[PDB]
């Protein structure tokens, strides 16, 4: 219930416009809105693959339990590699409510993705773009939404990426994709402190416009 | 692999 | 560092209007302004009583490193009780500067102070009025100062206990008195999360006015 | 005590 507490106050004070009782916000992964390869645990923040890893199409996805509100004006998340595993497929990103789910983000319509294995970003499309850095165990994965502009940026251990998305649709939900056995990563949906100081960055981009 | 063709 | 940090961000966030280049924030107790008898440990945040508990007047207070600026609007720290020691002859309050450091806070001209043997409240005078609950080992005390209105309030354990003080003066120091052995207090000058939260006072007062 | 004085 500390937990709980910490969290209340970080929703509130990063998303001051969101009132929940309209636009519950996702604080977790959705058990029922996910491949069957993938495993949760920890309160549905840790995300594993679960599959035996060896079909033609082993990708697996989840996405949180509700959209991103529109309200949010900016939104943000971080994702933390705890394990890369086998070879380290993993996707990180949005996609739309009933996108297909034996996928990594960004490889259908309505999906965007950044993959650690090869730094690419997805955008609706099979075929990557360079975009940023690969990632593995122990790096911290942000992913910036803004709502009023519907442009997305991620981040690495604290430091901005650079604008991955454009013309992003609205609805979209927080998803992370995995492949290999022994993938492990976890959600801060704002549970915790984030590593890229967010609430500098909205203060900015206020100013800014 | 991160591309869907293998 | 990481502590560093987040007392950055912490700071930034509580008070906005602040500029610590203009205004430094007190963001631990002073080795130089602070009585013999009390000892720092901890980067300056823990406070315990070293006097041999034996003298007429055995009571020893410590000052943070600067005083509160107005343009925090609204200034809060709060103190975990370690150890309640022999007696639990504890103070937790403001002073101004060059006030007399043999005493407890709040029973000198300039003075603040709420005691947790007897739950009293000190307004510049050796005799206290009923104000609150006693307070001992395991309790969070926090001390709200309004730079605005010029008024006080306590809280403990993350709730409200009601103003204590008017009419306070400017350039107030958060201030900590000890008197008996074996007493440990730690300040919280938005090195952690605090207890009570003040970030949803902040927010209804500002719309109260 | 707390009190200034005993
Ligand atoms: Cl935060
Ligand atoms: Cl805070």
């Amino acid at each position: 219930n500390e937990q709980e507490k910490e969290l209340q106050r970080r929703l509130k004070r990063l998303y001051p416009a969101v009132d929940e009782q309209e636009t519950p916000l996702p604080r977790s992964w959705s058990p029922k809105d996910k491949f069957s390869y993938i495993g949760l645990s920890q309160n549905n923040l840790r995300v594993h693959y679960k599959g035996h890893g060896k079909t033609p199409k082993d990708a697996a996805s989840v996405r949180a339990t509700h959209p991103i509100p529109a309200a949010c004006g900016i939104y943000y998340f971080e994702v933390k590699i705890v394990s890369k595993g086998r070879d380290g497929y993993m996707g990180i990103g949005l996609s739309a409510q009933g996108v297909n789910m034996n996928r990594l983000p960004g490889w259908d319509k309505h999906s965007y993705g950044y993959h650690g294995d090869d730094g690419h970003s997805f955008c609706s499309s099979g075929t990557g773009q360079p975009y940023g850095p690969t990632f593995t165990t122990g790096d911290v994965i942000g992913c910036c939404v803004n709502l009023i502009n519907n442009t997305c940026f991620y981040t690495k251990n604290g430091h901005s990426l650079g604008i991955a998305f454009t013309d992003l649709p609205p609805n979209l939900y927080p998803t992370v994709g995995l492949q290999t056995p022994g993938e492990v990563v976890d959600a801060n949906f704002g549970q915790h402190p984030f590593v890229f100081d967010i609430e500098d960055y909205m203060r900015e981009w206020r100013t800014k416009i | 692999e991160s591309s869907d063709s293998q």
